[PDB]
RNA sequence: CCCAUAUCCGCAGCAGGUCUCCAAGGUGAACAGCCUCUGGCAUGUUGGAACAAUGUAGGUAAGGGAAGUCGGCAAGCCGG
RNA sequence: UGCUUCUGGGUCGGGGUUUCGUACGUAGCAGAGCAGCUGCUGCGAUCUAUUGAAAGUCAGCCCUCGACACAAGGGUUUGU
């Protein structure tokens, strides 16, 4: 079963979870929970929030 | 062969969903559903992929002030899919069509939810996206 | 007048007297026919509702909009030690009914099914059987028992057997027993019997009773919830906001004539706590307790020959309200009755199972076993510790 | 063995959890009273005004999580009643409460 | 001496009624609302434990948006 | 439903989980700038590092076998 990966946080969507957003032109986005698909619908950017997984990547932190 | 499953319809008798196609026609005022039996005090109510009876509200004049019949291709209430998903799309939308399927118009704006084409060829043909 | 428009009724009267059910544990009130050509078997079980999760399994039903397409579906897990067999009980079949015609009980009982019988573990001497155990022990008392077997061989028509559940094996608090008739069903009653005899102490798996994609019944007692208004109870129309004496009830509760008012009217009272058979539940899984072996001990019950892991079925921080499920259990497609920590009777099935949905066999590709204690997203804490990296508790 | 004292630390958030707000304060030295009641089995307890402000010292809706006290059982003064042996609760300001075990404390 | 949610009139220590004087800080246009100091009080003829229904008074609701009803009554939107 | 099989539950602590989203302090030649003193030193919303940090988490979540105390008891009745 194929495993998705949320477009806002960067986790992985397992099978049950989750749901999927389609905008009126296409581009469908999976999402993990209602922190993430509300983040999203309210326009904020994840790479300024500091639990995602574009800011660790972008701040490099880790390894 | 394979049956459209039931979804978690939205729509009740009343719903304006934007007209998703080149008719000139701009809203679609839904009347009935068609299939709906009923039930005391329970509007009908229409999901992805269902038939209905609309009416044109602002588009062309030639379409308002008369029935249409209109296929619901995209709701915004989050449907369950029998694969483990909850989709939901923008917007409402949804096409005119002919008693026997047939689109009036000549293409789609937008998505068409599979729903809708594993079950009306004739959209899924005219279709931009999938799903 | 008439009613002017057509509405069916609100609430089924088959299931009338919604009452507190009289007893907690669920009652096998009928068990199924026996035909003295299968062979001997039991009919009932009984487990402890742990907790729900999905499945992934591949749908095979050639026709369906769904054939070989992966779906998500929920599942029950049930957890399942085995029982343990301390006596049996024979009925003779009479005019006036199914007459109980003799019971026989083990020479040894856990002090497990003796909590059953005091009401009070604390200030008893622990006496129950005290006396009837010195029955096993000599000529004068064996062959009394060897009269009352060789008696319900004569007479008896019906074989039941008695046998209680393992309550210290269970997270739960209570460890008293439960105590419960498994009918015996196959071959004649002289073989029907000197089976039991044999299993008198011993413990009863449930592999010995259920199989696979086994369509199997469910006796319990509904969640309650307590004194429920008639729009909760019964689910009738709310009325109109302009109500004076309130408006969640019902308006009119009969016609006048009729100078009563009614046993079908909808009206206030205790919601919940019934007991209910539930039917046409299959068996996806019969998965297997912990156990040691070779020091190291083999937890993996959620690993499918997909998932390959090493993964029980026991969520990220335990199912919850209910604790760790350690022993052997059932998985249930969709919802059971009852609530958590609650006792239900799995029951074989009383119809004929010729059905492509019933004799469907099942292969689960991937078991969910992330944590149900909010929206937990990782299913295992090796995938965890993994995915987070090192912290800094470390 | 009989004058005996030692400090608990009492999770007024889960002896609390539920009540409304014009009543958590008072739960809270029902509660606490109960506690010691139940830590040292004197019907007298006898809650020292230290402690009493150290509950009611955010407000009456957020009492505080945890609080340290130091439970000390007596022997009762003047005026021989029932009771032989009443229980001071006293209070005990606390930095942080991670790994604060019952403490045995002597004199 | 009281001059009013207990000294007056309403049968009463009655949520009603009954004529005036003085008039701080913050916010703000403001004697508006809200917090505070001087001064006053102990919740308005009782307490404890529970947290069912039905109420009373506030709230929030996916999708739809008056299809409800005699009627957009009520609520909501708007708000400087 | 539990209430001495050196055990049993209870409280506290710890671990798992999980919710929100990176604590106080300190460091910074990060900061629109401004001022004083002849580069230095102050004011300064915000930023970065320490920090997926801090905080809470069974009262109706799960595991402890970590400390502490406790638990062999009380009252009323019942006979073929
Ligand atoms: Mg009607
Ligand atoms: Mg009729
Ligand atoms: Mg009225
Ligand atoms: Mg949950
Ligand atoms: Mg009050
Ligand atoms: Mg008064
Ligand atoms: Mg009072
Ligand atoms: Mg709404
Ligand atoms: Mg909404
Ligand atoms: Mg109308
Ligand atoms: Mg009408
Ligand atoms: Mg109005």
């Amino acid at each position: 079963m194929k495993v998705e990966l949320c477009s806002f946080s960067g986790y992985k969507i397992y099978p049950g979870h989750g749901r999927r957003y389609a905008r009126t032109d296409g581009k469908v986005f999976q999402f993990l929970n209602a922190k993430c698909e509300s983040a999203f619908l309210s326009k904020r950017n994840p790479r300024q929030i500091n639990w995602t997984v574009l800011y660790r990547r972008k701040h490099k932190k880790g390894q | 062969s394979g049956a459209k499953f039931r979804i978690s319809l939205g729509l009740p008798v009343g719903a304006v969903i934007n007209c998703a196609d080149n008719t000139g026609a701009k809203n679609l005022y839904i009347i009935s559903v068609k299939g709906i039996k009923g039930r005391l005090n329970r509007l009908p109510a229409a999901g992805v992929g269902d038939m209905v009876m609309a009416t044109v509200k602002k588009g062309k004049p030639e379409l308002r002030k008369k029935v249409h019949p209109a296929v619901v291709i995209r709701q915004r209430k989050s449907y369950r899919r029998k694969d483990g998903v909850f989709l939901y799309f923008e917007d409402n939308a949804g096409v005119i069509v002919n008693n026997k399927g047939e689109m009036k118009g000549s293409a789609i704006t937008g998505p068409v939810a599979k729903e809708c084409a594993d079950l009306w060829p004739r959209i899924a043909s005219n279709a931009g996206s999938i799903a | 007048s008439h009613r002017k428009f057509s509405a069916p009724r609100h609430g089924s009267l088959g299931f009338l007297p919604r009452k507190r059910s009289s007893r907690h544990r669920g009652k096998v009130k009928s068990f199924p026919k026996d035909d003295p050509s299968k062979p001997v078997h039991l009919t009932a079980f009984l487990g402890y509702k742990a907790g729900m999760t999905h499945i992934v399994r591949e749908v095979d039903r050639p026709g369906s909009k769904v054939n070989k397409k992966e779906v998500v579906e929920a599942v029950t897990i049930v957890e399942t030690p085995p029982m343990v067999v301390v006596g049996i009980v024979g009925y003779v079949e009479t005019p006036r009914g199914l007459r109980t015609f003799k019971t026989v009980f083990a020479e040894h009982i856990s002090d497990e099914c003796k909590r059953r019988f005091y009401k009070n573990w604390h200030k008893s001497k622990k006496k129950a059987f005290t006396k009837y155990c010195k029955k096993w022990q000599d000529d004068a008392g064996k062959r009394q028992l060897d009269k009352d077997f060789s008696s319900m061989k004569k007479y008896c028509q019906v074989i039941r057997v008695l046998a209680h559940t393992q309550m210290r094996l269970l997270p739960l608090r209570q460890k008293k027993a439960h105590l419960m008739e498994i009918q015996v069903n196959g071959g004649t009653v002289a073989e029907k019997l000197d089976w039991a005899r044999e299993r008198l102490e011993q413990q009863v798996p449930v592999s010995q009773v259920f199989g696979q994609d086994e369509m199997i019944d469910v006796i319990g007692v509904t969640k309650g919830k307590g004194y429920k208004g008639v729009t909760s109870r019964w689910h009738t129309k709310k009325l109109p906001r302009k109500t004076h004496r309130g408006l969640r009830k019902v308006a009119c509760i009969g016609a006048w004539h009729p100078a009563r008012v009614a046993f079908s009217v909808a009206r206030a009272g205790q919601k919940g706590y019934h007991h209910r058979t539930e039917i046409n539940k299959k068996i996806y899984k019969i998965g297997q307790g912990y156990l040691i072996k070779d020091g190291k001990l083999i937890k993996n019950n959620a690993s499918t020959d997909y998932d390959l892991s090493d993964k029980s079925i026991n969520p990220l921080g335990g199912f919850v309200h209910y604790g760790e499920v350690t022993n052997d259990f059932v998985m249930l497609k969709g919802c059971v009755v009852g609530t958590k920590k609650r006792v239900l009777t799995l029951r074989k099935s009383l119809l004929v199972q010729t059905k492509r949905r019933a004799l469907e066999k099942i292969d689960l590709k991937f078991i969910d076993t992330t944590s149900k204690f909010g929206h937990g997203r990782f299913q295992t804490v090796e995938e965890k510790k993994a995915f987070m990296g090192p912290l800094k508790k470390d | 063995n009989e004058v005996v004292t030692r400090e608990y630390t009492i999770n007024i958030h889960k002896r609390i959890h539920g009540v409304g707000f014009k009543k958590r304060a008072p739960r809270a030295l029902k509660e606490i009273r109960k506690f010691a009641m139940k830590e040292m089995g004197t019907p007298d307890v006898r809650i020292d005004t230290r402690l009493n402000k150290a509950v009611w010292a955010k407000g009456i809706r957020n009492v505080p999580y945890r609080i340290r006290v130091r439970l000390s059982r007596k022997r009762n003064e003047d005026e021989d009643s029932p009771n032989k042996l009443y229980t001071l609760v006293t209070y005990v300001p606390v930095t942080t409460f991670k790994n604060l075990q019952t403490v045995n404390v002597d004199e």
